[PDB]
């Protein structure tokens, strides 16, 4: 994972704007626990990922992220991805009944068209505020890789795939009880 | 202060009681370092992990940073990761390929075993170099898995395991070929006492019976199904080891807990066919019918767990009395076709990393229990670890070893039991076997 | 407190624009301690409010929020915010003075139109990042949900609702002396 | 090790001197959770926070978290908030409604009272249930409080509380109908030790007259007012009870302290009308002036804190000997006016909250203290606690008990040798009333 | 340092999003660690300058910050942002070899016109999160003020000057080894 | 318990060993800030940061906070930042101009010596003002530089610097108009020891010398320019203070790290021109070639660190063993042309600041030693000093006292010797010199 390729025209007003708002809709969604609603934006081919990062020497910097054939923190379909949903819905889903308090503030927002009309390359980066019962406390960051999709539904796109790249070797919460 | 006497009443496996105060006691940890982690032998990961000359791993014996490298002659060598001059650490990335290793601070320089070979103006300065390099561990292999023990007093990793290694066989002795380990190793933080994690791959089906992994099952059961249709192991066995602490238990005959984590594939290739025949075969010296033990937890006192089913290995690293580290990974049978591969990596990330659906579970439950005992009165009372008192016997037709039923504590009562004799006898002479 | 409901058609180019450099500008008062100049973006009727939030089971997820009959963090009028202006810029006022150093960080902006011309009601993220005296370091997360009126001042809006919705149950700092 | 004689040293009555480990030292924190939190009357609430059958109450006894609920029955039980089979917290989220509740971890099950009544696979595992149920606390109830302790040899809550009790009734006793707290609990975290919060509302009136609170009062007086036109209240009186370490200070015939924080109708309300004639007759017994009270701070030793005329509560809870948590809560007359029970809930929130224009400074200034305490030279010489020293008198023809001026440290002397007694005397033959 | 003087009719769309759009990819350059393309976005009269930041009564707080004539966390020009750029590229610089894990979080930008054509001064807040080897976090917020000049380069725009204004008196973190 | 004994032997200077738990153990600090902190001189800062009546700065001796003011007649006073009513912190800013000090808390009012003048309600509630002022420290400068100790009994700063005052005149005495320091402090925070730090600016030439700063130099050198042409400066000494553990080093001729560092306007200022004629004519009857000096480090133990002619000057604030706080500034000679002024700013804050290209790669290193030694075999062999043993000598033709190689641990020793000493020895009547 390197720079991410940016256009050098850069997208338009309506569309930066277009796509920056489903994101907001999406972090409401996820921040307001709507699970099932969240999870109706993900498509039937839907690759979501969040590999491994590790500490390398400089030169060997290429081996940072974890591969294909790799264990991760997420490598998801859609149907790992909705046993998860219904576990994260269940009254015995014990790591979040009850629910965390979580906020996700979207920035950095880069729109880049495909070789497929309607469908668009979008990278993104993201603070993860985590507020668990008492006192717990977990701050995530990183950025987004995103493939979307225009969909006639409430937030205007749909996931075709997800990769989160995040700002972590050794993970400082106890779990990823929530999604990014 | 901590007299042996005073150790001695922690713990009681004839009544089946624990003091809640050897999961917090600051006092008690440092001896543990010393006493445990000190002299224990600990898993530092897979001879794959290490496979070609100058490779390395970068890891844990309790808090000390240690480097497992490959050697030339095919060796593997662990060191203490500390540099013996002022402390800084020679290895200084996660993984990779070395050809020598050199201390930033001051510049003194190690080959790949270890050894100090070059002193910056050592003329003008100074002393015996071969004197002078890190601590060397004590290396031992099992079927494909890094052991590693400070103590030279200590016994030989064999005897150290007993009788426990029959059931670490149903793992790890399936085929000719060995196991290997799944690129990728998961790091996370968890705020508990490394005991809680230990005895739960020791000795605990009960919480995967009951009600932690209710939503674990749930996220794995056809979408189709639910929670009420979905079968209740209730059907198997416990082992506890001769000597050392080491635990074990599985299901007999019924699969449906393997079948919601691992998926049918994978417990197809566990139970029928001839992979599976040929590991009966391989264990037919035990006794044991392999193929109708579905599902299993086992620890490596003091912290070496893994699930022979499933395939997922962990190691705790203490961090104080109040945390711990898991590095977790997965094993597979080198000769396994790419789709059973594949199967494996994939349900070992829905399970077990740190966004699991078994794991998120775990965590949850062992956070709450080291805040609890942040309390006076929750430390007043001892631990009720009664379960199965007086029911395992070493004669079982199946399973060798001293056995019981699978929702049993005797696993556990064994574990504490040796945790007391390590911190309580100073001398190998009297602790070994 | 659900998902902010957002309106199907989003807001107008320049109307996004015009609401992130409000807060953008308000941001930039109170992050240089501006405070008699945001307290005149507050009109007469403002109603100032951040509820408590509690743990709850899914079950009885509905009891989350504390009521407008319930104590509160802040439930302020236009009288008891000037007092505490007042009380800001006070030479004997302690905890602040000396002042603490903070970022309010903007994202998030969702803007829904009222049945009132030039009434707005808007939904954003933040981060509020407040450092104290030698090492004290507070981060808060959440949502706001603000009444915005347009006004003839140098920041083109004033607020005359707002509410804080905090991503906290127990507070990890000693106190709010900042404001959101 | 903490000798009685050491401990004795650390505090000193006659001489009106503290030692300042007192609130930084960590082996007398731990004895403090036995001694002190782990034998005393602590409030956990009200009962008006669990009125009906099943409803619950997460809260804390020192460090120990506890279970409040009311019962079929009426009563209203206390139980550790953990699980006697591996210390799982039993109830899981702060408030709500049950009709039993269930461990997590593995699936022990207990009724409303905290009675184990289920344990899953009993028969083939396994002891009494009766016996390994979690560890009940005393409960008992003044005047619409709930207070809770561990020890049974601890005398009951009304010869504990003694002549401290006809100070609680200004707040308590006014009506037939008796006090109901306004919903929500406010709950923050202060980097400082228990004591400086606790003496503060037993003894400290000292720091609201002089300079902690010249902003606070600015908030709440006119904007056309100034600080130089404040009238400074120098009028009143302080109690130290006989026993407990007990205290409260409050001004007399001057209202422009209540004025300033609790507004013109509260004022109106506590000093004029039907209602504090009513209140005045009903604490006729103990002969008190009532109505000229006004502003009113009190501490029930250790922890239970409150302003009788400004009706806010707390509990300090204990966090190691630098930090604590502060729960807060406020309460009106059950039969007041709904205009009236407006303003002590807006009231409350302007002042007392964690954003609140008082509490704001008294944070600040115990976040400091506790930071300095972190020094060597800054523990090596006594605070001076000599206000008020030999001046109070137990003949006040107003106000009963041991009186002296509003201005004075004799009840924070009363809080810190009551503190030193529990500290260095085990058995309650000697420490008891 | 005085609140930001924005202009009081605000900046086009078309050149807020230009600006905006600059600092994603410049974000992008920095956190997947670019420092030869992010160091030729720097003119050779860059001054890019990080003043210390100190506690202050209300009556002093005309010295909270540190002056030109004082120490400072950076003090820079061309010739010396080139030995930086030489040490973090270094396979012997240890303090970035193995390298830490960055976020730049922006928002909050102001845009504001000057008396040279194509030559702009824009205000920005942001959170920088930094992870290092196995554990290390280290946060920091603050606002950046820019000189940003028009450039035929891949970004739209080069930097003229920058001072950073962080959230901090005394650094939590061992060392600024992160550009900002 | 920490035995004068046990504490001896954990320093060995005839062998050149270190036991690495004097970096870890909590015990052992504590007894520094006793020992060490408690009786030492310590930098507080230069007389500029205090140049007019009522000027002050708030900073530290140990975890101790104080206030550092100027009086009226000129002289310096320092004063526990600790309110001795209830502990609250006098001067709550940084730095300023005071014509009074207040306590936040109660309103006990200061004069800018310290002194208790005035104390709200004293006639109405108390007692003598002059007995209850902050603990005062002794105050004594050297040359610009400002020292304080609280031991009445400990040898005069003069003393207490002995044979180590000509290598600070190096730095310090270089004209008759004095030094004065560049406005601002540089604060961070590293989790290491205080030792290492210290240690590294008392002895260790050898870590820039080598590896540790080697991307520093390659910072420093012009752009044409790569390592392998840069220069490996070898020649040089290293001095060891008679008494007190203080420590210095240099390189003797070759300017090669020196122009690196500083660049050739400030390298030339130093070596060549009227400015280095007067400072080796003023500097000559000390026995030193101050000119053909080109590049120092220096420790006046236990915490006062700087940099001769790189003019960077810090003190070591601890913060438990596992912490320190970094307290930078910079000097430059009072007569100094504008443009060099300039250049030691500029080269200041380019190299030795917190993002500065040498101070990065030192903390880097602290950080993993500290890190390390959490392990127990990290602790359980002893770091390796041996480094110029019995290499060193009293009648150095070119520079006065204990002289060795610049790469060596002769001042290290000495450092840790004295550390044993000061840990191990009660009264001045033997530690002394
Ligand atoms: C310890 C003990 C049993 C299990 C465990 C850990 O993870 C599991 C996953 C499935 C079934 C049992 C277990
Ligand atoms: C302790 C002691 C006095 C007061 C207190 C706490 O809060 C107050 C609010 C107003 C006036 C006095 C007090
Ligand atoms: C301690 C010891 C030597 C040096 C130091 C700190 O900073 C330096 C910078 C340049 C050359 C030597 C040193
Ligand atoms: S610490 Fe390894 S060479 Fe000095
Ligand atoms: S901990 Fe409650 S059932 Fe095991
Ligand atoms: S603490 Fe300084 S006056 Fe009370
Ligand atoms: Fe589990
Ligand atoms: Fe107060
Ligand atoms: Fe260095």
């Amino acid at each position: 994972f390197k720079t991410f390729e940016w256009p050098s025209k850069a997208a338009g007003l309506e569309l930066q704007n277009e796509i920056e708002q489903f994101y907001y809709r999406e972090a409401q969604l996820l921040d307001h626990r709507a699970y099932e609603a969240w999870f109706a934006l993900l498509d039937k081919d839907i690759h979501y990922f969040m590999p491994l990062r590790t500490n390398r020497m400089i030169r060997e910097g290429e081996l940072e992220y974890s591969g294909d054939q790799d264990l991760a923190h997420f490598d998801e379909t859609h149907e790992t991805m909705y046993g998860r949903i219904r576990k994260v819905t269940s009254d015995v889903g014990w790591a979040e009944n009850p629910p965390s308090r979580t906020r996700h503030l979207v920035s950095n927002v880069i729109v880049k068209e495909t070789a497929t009309p309607d469908t668009f390359e979008v990278n993104s980066a993201f603070i993860l505020y985590r507020n668990r019962l008492e006192r717990q406390v977990d701050i995530f960051a990183g950025e987004r890789r995103d493939v979307l999709r225009r969909a006639d539904n409430n937030l205007g796109f749909s996931i075709a795939k997800r990769t989160i790249l995040l700002d972590a070797s050794t993970l400082l919460s106890n779990n990823l009880s929530m999604f990014f | 202060n901590w007299t042996p006497e005073a150790i001695r009443g922690l713990v009681d496996q004839e009544k089946g009681l624990l003091d809640p105060r050897i999961y917090a006691d600051q006092s008690l940890y440092e001896l543990e370092l010393e006493r445990v982690f000190g002299r224990s032998w600990l898993l530092l990961g897979h001879e794959s992990h290490v496979p070609e000359t100058g490779d390395f791993l970068a890891t844990y014996m309790g808090e000390d940073p240690v480097v497992m490298v490959r050697q030339k002659d095919k060796s593997i060598k662990v060191f203490l990761n500390q540099c013996r001059h002022r402390g800084m650490r020679i290895c200084r990335s996660d993984a990779g390929n070395a050809k020598a290793f050199t201390c930033s601070y001051h510049g003194w320089a190690y080959d790949i075993a270890g050894k100090l070979v070059n002193v910056p103006f050592e003329k003008e300065a100074f002393f015996d170099k071969a004197e002078w390099g890190p601590l060397q561990a004590r290396v031992a292999t099992y079927k494909g898995l890094v052991f590693a023990n400070w103590d030279v007093q200590a016994p030989d990793l064999e005897t150290y395991l007993g009788d426990a290694r029959p059931y670490m066989d149903v793992m790890l002795d399936r085929t000719p070929a060995g196991t290997v380990a799944i690129g990728g190793m998961q790091k996370w933080v968890i705020p508990c006492n490394w005991k809680f994690a230990a005895e739960q791959f020791c000795s605990d089906m009960y919480h995967a019976g009951t009600t932690t992994h209710l939503s674990g099952i749930l996220a794995g059961i056809p979408p189709e199904m639910d929670l009420s249709q979905a079968q209740i192991p209730t059907k198997g066995n416990q082992f506890r080891a001769a000597w050392g602490g080491h635990g074990s238990g599985w299901y007999v005959d019924e699969p449906g807990s393997l079948l919601a984590v691992m998926g049918p594939k994978v417990t197809q290739y566990w139970t029928e066919g001839p992979a599976a025949e040929l590991a009966e075969q391989r264990l037919g010296h035990t006794g044991m019918p392999v193929r109708r033990m579905v599902g299993q937890h086992m620890t490596i006192f003091p912290t070496c767990s893994f699930l022979p089913a499933m395939n997922q290995i962990r190691v705790w690293h203490p961090r104080g009395p109040n945390e711990i580290e898991v590095w977790a990974f997965t094993l597979v049978d080198a000769d396994a076709p790419a789709e059973i591969k594949e199967e494996y990596r994939r349900h070992n990330i829905r399970n077990f990393s740190a966004g699991g659906v078994f794991e998120q579970d775990d965590g949850e439950n062992w956070v709450e229990i080291q805040k609890g005992l942040r309390g006076y009165k929750a430390k007043s009372q001892p631990f009720n670890a009664q379960m199965g008192l007086g029911r395992s016997q070493t004669g079982h037709p199946d399973f060798p070893g001293n056995v019981g039923y699978v929702y049993a504590e005797e696993a556990a009562r064994g574990m504490y039991h040796h945790w007391m004799r390590m911190m309580s006898e100073p001398s190998w002479a009297t602790l070994k076997p």
